[PDB]
Parts: C-alpha cells; structure tokens; sequence
C-alpha cells in the first residue's frame, strides 16, 4: 500500500498538447479521492459511472491520469457522448466511460503576453479518434482531389494549428488544464 | 402665397465669391427641399445645387462638384449659396426653386425672380 | 444563439471617403470574426477572417479591428467596384448568425434622366393586352416620379416600377414603369404619356405618342 | 474550385427536395462544408454544416427537417430538405468556409433557387421594344425586351449572344397583381446603328426549359 503520485500529474510544470494528450499508468494504489473533490482549485469536477468519495471503494487495476492543455469553452466536449473538435479529432471518451473529468483555469501559466501558440490542436482529421487514440501525426491534410506531396497550401493544410493564449482571452479562449482519471475496473 | 425672395449677386470679380439667399415667407423650410439652378445665355435652367434635410447632405453637378457650398437656416427660414470660384463659364442669372415633396421627387412649383451675376 | 447587431444598414457615400463599419456581439466571439462582400445576385466573397486578416487577393484598402463583441470593418479609400451588401459572421459558435447587412451605395452628382417611352408591341396586342413601358436611364439620386397620364387622366394601380441597383461605374440609377392594360382598353385611348419628375429636371419631363401613329 | 448547386426549383409546400453541390478541385468528403440560405430581399442565414468526420450542425429553425449527407463516389455535397414550408423559399449555397484562419480556403459556390409556393410553372412571352426617335436622345437609342408573365424565378438576358453587354440594364423582375414575374432588359445604343446592326435579346427561364431569341427591330 501506497499513496498514488497525483502530485506529479496535477502540479506538473508544463502540460502536454491535447492532440499528445500525456497518459500517466498508476497501479491500483491508494488516494483520499475525497479530498481531491474538495479541492477549492478544480473548477471543474464531474465523474461518470462513479461518485467521487466512492472512488477509494472501486475494484480495478490499472488508472489512467491523462493530461492536456484545451481553452475554456472546450471542457465540455470533455465528457463521454459529445461531439466537436476536441472529442472527434483530439481526445474521445467512450460512452460507458468510468472515471472523473477534472479541469481548472492555467491562465496565469499557460498565456503570454503577445500570445502563447506552444499548446497545439489537431484541426483537420478524415475521421473521428476512437476513444483513448491519440495522433501526433503531421502530414499535410489533404483537403482536395489534388495530392500536397509534403507541400502545404491550398486544399493542403497542416492538420494541427496552435492555440492563441493571452491573459486578456476571454474566459471561452483561456487555457484551461484537465485531468481525466479513467479506472480499469475489476 | 408663398414667395421666393432673393438677394446678393451682381457684377463681382473673376474668381471671387459671392453669397447668395433666397428667403421664404408664409411656410417653414425645415420639412422641405430647396434648390439652385442657372440659365446661362445659349443653354437653359442648368442645375447646380441642392439641400435634402437638416440630417442629410447636398448634391451638385457635374461642373460645379466641390466649388460650391449649401448651407440651410431653418429657424430663420433662409437658405443660404455659399459661392467660390467664379469661373467666367458661369455668367449668368442663378435662380431659386423649392421641392413639393417630402421624399424629394423633385416636384417643383414655386420659383424665384432671377439674380444677374456677371463674372468680369 | 449569438445576435449581431451591424450597424448602419445603408452608408452611402462618394468614391474615395472613408467607411466605418460596426458590428456588435451579444457573447464573447475573441476575435473569430468574418467579414463578407456580396455583389447584388452573385454568392457572397470573404475579405476579412479572424476581425482583422486580409484575405488571398483581397484589396488592401479593406482592413478590420476589434474583438471581443465589438469589431469594425473598414474602407480606407471606397471604389465604384465595392459597391455591394457587406456581413459580418461569427463562425465559432454554434449556430453560427450573420449580421442583418449593410448596402453600400454612392453618393455623387446630380444627373438628370433620360426618358423614353415605348408603346406596346403588335406581338402583345395579338395576345389581347398592351404593356407601356417608360425608361428612366441614368440619373442621380435615386428619387424620381413617374406619372402615367391617358388622355390627361392620371394612372393609378395599373403600373409597376423597378428600379436597378447603383451601377458600379457612373454610380446611377435606372427606373422601367410598366403600364398594363388589356387590348379593348387600350384602344379606348389615343394620348399616352409618362411624366418623369426628378430633382435635376427644372420641370417635369414628359414623353408621350399617339396609338395608332408613327 | 468550382461548387455547383443543382436540384433547387419550385416543390408545393410540405414536399421535400434534394439539393446537389458538385464540387471540383476539392474532396468533399475531407472538408468543412456549410450550406447557407439567403431569402428574396432579406440577409444570409447559416443552414447547415459538416465535419470533415461527419460531425453535422444544423439551424434551430431548421432541425429535425434538414439533413447534410455528401458522397465519395460523385464528390457531391447534398442537402435533404424535408417539409418544406413558405419561409424556405430562398437561394442556398454551398460553401466551404475557412476553418482555422488560413486564407484563400473560402469558396462559395452560385446558388440554387429554391420556391416553397403551390403555383405552376409558366414560361414567359417576350416582346420587342423598337427603338424609335422617341427612344432616341443624345446620339443615343435605347431599345429592349419585354419578359413578360412567367413563374417562378429567375430568367437571363443576354443581348447579341454575349456580344452586347456595355449599356445593358436588366431591371430585377416585379411581381405582377396577376402572380407572375415580368421584367424589362434594355439597351442603349448608338442611334446610327438602327438601321445597320442586328439586336437580338436572348431569354433563358430554365425551370420552364423555355428559351427565346427575339430580333428587335425599329418601326416608326
């Protein structure tokens, strides 16, 4: 018995893109989930399949602390059954997803003043991520019937395009921080 | 029984300026639209300006675009022709006309007398 | 659902003056921001992404500011070919709302119009009616009356009026009114005339033929 | 690029409607693609949009009755328009909006007109209007065609093939107290050529399969 590292993933420095969202395996260790939930720092708190003090009471194996960087008005599609770029083409929760989405406002980290573009999205993508995929590819989406040949323009766009971070965003257009714990149930 | 009462002109200089009125009595100014136009020995009843409200702008001619200036006194019922520029191309007797329509067709019934400007 | 409030829905004013357009949110938008230019019957052109982006090939006379909920859209020097319905469209929030539009026209010299008349063809006559037609061509402003007079007895409800768009180049007007009658009324009568009252007419211009002569 | 829109035309009220967008020089089915609705005499209106995975969107005032389909075999965006009611009469684009901010993404496609009425189709009369002395002023001769009694919209005019396009004025169509459209395109000519040059209007009313060249010729 154990306490889980949960202060390497939430304290972190530096946050991984969304489209290379970082995945922390932790073993069936231990964790006052409770207290976690009532942390006055997580704006954001909402589990599925599950209450939050009783987390500690679940029979599983392995979890899952995934970790990325999105803005304020794409929490939402953060959660199991939704649609838009983020859930299609970044980060996708299965719909009998068992675990807590977690997230709180980085913008006293994550802007700078005349922009911070380091936090990166995928834009362009065929078809939708299935749940848990992740796609750090880079080659140039082809948007028409011509083939790009590496070469971007016209109808050949870079599939991932960088976030506009400043302090003076709007709260929809802040970088917020997220969590996602998902449990590998027994 | 209104009339169109005028004033000004005369023989000015070639390239001077002129200010000339045409004052109206019996009815008010401010809900309608006055008029200026020019018969010139040759030709005949050219235009020359025009004034559509207190909130809207004049329009002018083609010869006369930005050398003249429309002002409009509502209060004391007296349109004004601020003049500049007198070519000798303009001798002539400016006339004084008002519009009979609220959404300025152009309905022209009450003229003036006639102004007798000679330019040198 | 996010309302756009453009204003003002008709600036008109002469080639080479400034153009100020505002556009309001009622949300927070940041900067995602379009401005479109639609010519009268063509599909409508981007010219400003992103509040303040020129597009590919877009003239650099336009040029945009603003973000949050207020954005302008502006002209620097305004042309005879940017004569068109200008809109701006927030594209990043679901459902996505134009603005109501504004109709740039122009704003130049009086002209005067030229009027003509054409009487009904002997190919309509055949079909039992008689359609008059009454041109106005080419005049500034856009203000104008057109009176049908048949034997001295002023027409009412029997003529329609259309009016084309500001033509792009000289920046005028140009009026058709169409006089319909059936054919057994239509030789009931010998005098047909327009009256055109404009404001660059000294007095009202009439144009007139007789039925049955050359 | 090249977005075409076929499929629109005159459907009684309640009926449903397929639009097409053939597309060129894009893949359809790997881009944004938005349909939007203009009505006769008011501003745009977004209808639809489409994911380049699927995802759609559609209108408060439009789900339920609207559905964005699009296929890889024609490379054609479609819009299923299903009870279709009078405030659906309009012209709808399809469109592939710029998406991320990259410029020269944006492109529109014409328009297909779109009527939600219970009318019939009639094709339109066209008649001259000979030039005359009447009709000439300033060295100048205006002469014309009348397109007159035909539904729905629209109709072309084009003068000499497409050889005679400088003073052409087509005045937008009015509804007559009748319910059909009558329009008048003229044409300002100089006058010594009356007599010398052949005129010849070319009307085209597609929803009728209607088309009608007519010489006009002075008389007087």
């Amino acid at each position: 018995t154990n306490l889980c590292p949960f202060g390497e993933v939430f304290n972190a420095t530096r946050f991984a893109s969304v489209y290379a969202w970082n995945r922390k395996r932790i073993s069936n260790c231990v964790a006052d989930y409770s207290v976690l939930y009532n942390s006055a720092s997580f704006s954001t708190f909402k589990c599925y399949g599950v209450s939050p003090t009783k987390l500690n009471d679940l029979c599983f194996t392995n979890v899952y602390a995934d970790s990325f960087v999105i803005r304020g008005d794409e929490v939402r599609q953060i959660a199991p059954g939704q649609t838009g770029k983020i859930a299609d083409y970044n980060y996708k929760l299965p719909d009998d997803f068992t675990g807590c989405v977690i997230a709180w406002n980085s913008n006293n980290l994550d802007s700078k003043v005349g922009g911070n573009y380091n936090y990166r999205y995928r834009l362009f993508r065929k078809s939708n991520l299935k749940p848990f995929e992740r796609d750090i590819s880079t080659e140039i989406y082809q948007a028409g019937s011509k083939p790009c040949n590496g070469v971007e323009g016209f109808n050949c766009y870079f599939p991932l395009q960088s976030y506009g971070f400043q302090p003076t965003n709007g709260v929809g257009y802040q970088p917020y921080r997220v969590v996602v714990l998902s449990f590998e149930l027994l | 029984q209104v009339q169109l009462q005028e004033s000004g002109g005369g023989l000015v200089q070639p390239g001077g300026s002129l200010r000339l009125s045409c004052a109206a009595s019996g009815r008010t100014i401010s809900r309608y639209a006055m008029s200026w136009f020019r018969q010139a020995p040759g030709k005949e009843r050219e235009f020359v300006a025009v004034a559509r409200r207190s909130g809207d702008g004049a329009f002018y001619a083609d010869s006369v675009q930005g050398r003249f200036t429309v002002s409009r006194d509502d209060a004391k019922n007296t349109v004004y022709l601020q003049m500049n520029s007198l070519k000798p191309e303009d001798t002539a007797v400016y006339y004084c006309a008002i519009d009979s329509d609220t959404f300025y067709s152009g309905s022209y019934d009450y003229w003036g007398q006639g102004t007798q400007v000679t330019v040198s | 659902a996010i309302q756009l409030t453009q204003s003002p829905s008709s600036l008109s004013a002469s080639v080479g003056d400034r153009v100020t357009i505002t556009c309001q949110a009622t949300h927070d938008i940041n900067k995602f921001l379009n401005w479109y230019q639609q010519k009268p019957g063509k599909a409508p052109k981007l010219l400003i992404y992103d509040a303040s982006n020129l597009e590919t090939g877009v003239p650099s006379r336009f040029s945009g500011s603003g973000f949050g909920t207020t954005f302008t859209f502006t002209i620097s020097s305004l042309q005879p070919e940017d004569i068109a319905t200008y809109f701006c469209h927030q594209y990043e929030n679901i459902p996505p709302i134009f603005g109501p539009g504004t109709k740039v026209e122009i704003k130049r010299t009086v002209a005067a119009p030229s009027v003509f008349i054409f009487p009904p063809s002997d190919e309509q006559l055949k079909s039992g009616t008689a359609s008059v037609v009454c041109l106005l061509n080419n005049f500034y402003p856009r203000e104008a009356k057109v009176q049908w007079k048949v034997d001295n007895a002023l027409q009412s409800g029997n003529s329609q009026e259309s009016v084309t768009e500001q033509d792009s180049k000289d920046s005028t007007y140009s009026l058709s009114s169409t006089l319909t009658l059936s054919k057994a009324d239509y030789e009931k009568h010998k005098v047909y005339a327009c009256e055109v009252t404009h404001q660059g007419l000294s007095s009202p211009v009439t144009k007139s033929f007789n039925r049955g002569e050359c | 690029v090249q977005l075409v829109e076929t499929g629109g035309g005159l459907v009684q009220p309640g009926g449903s409607l397929r639009l097409s967008c053939e597309a060129s020089e894009i893949i359809v089915s790997a881009n944004y693609m938005t349909w939007v609705r203009q009505a006769p005499g008011k501003g745009l209106e977004w209808v639809s949009l489409i994911y380049p995975g699927g995802t759609t969107y559609l209108s408060d005032s439009l789900k339920g009755r609207f559905t964005v389909s699009r296929d890889n075999s024609k490379n054609t965006m479609n819009l299923e328009m299903n009870s279709l009611r009078a405030g659906d009469t309009a012209v709808y684009y399809c469109a592939r909006l710029i998406v991320g901010g990259i410029a020269g993404m944006d492109v529109w496609g014409q328009g297909t007109t779109v009527t939600v009425s219970s009318a019939s189709t009639k094709g339109p009369s066209v008649f001259p209007l000979a030039p005359s002395s009447k009709s000439t002023s300033g060295g100048t001769a205006a002469l014309g065609c009348l397109v007159k009694d035909y539904f729905p919209e629209p109709v072309t005019v084009s003068w000499n093939s497409g050889a005679l396009t400088s003073g052409v004025h087509t005045f937008p169509a009015v509804l007559q107290s009748s319910g059909l459209y009558s329009l008048s395109s003229v044409v300002t000519v100089p006058s010594s050529s009356l007599g010398t040059q052949t005129y010849i209007c070319n009307v085209n009313h597609k929803p009728s399969n209607t088309k009608v060249d007519k010489r006009v010729e002075p008389k007087s």
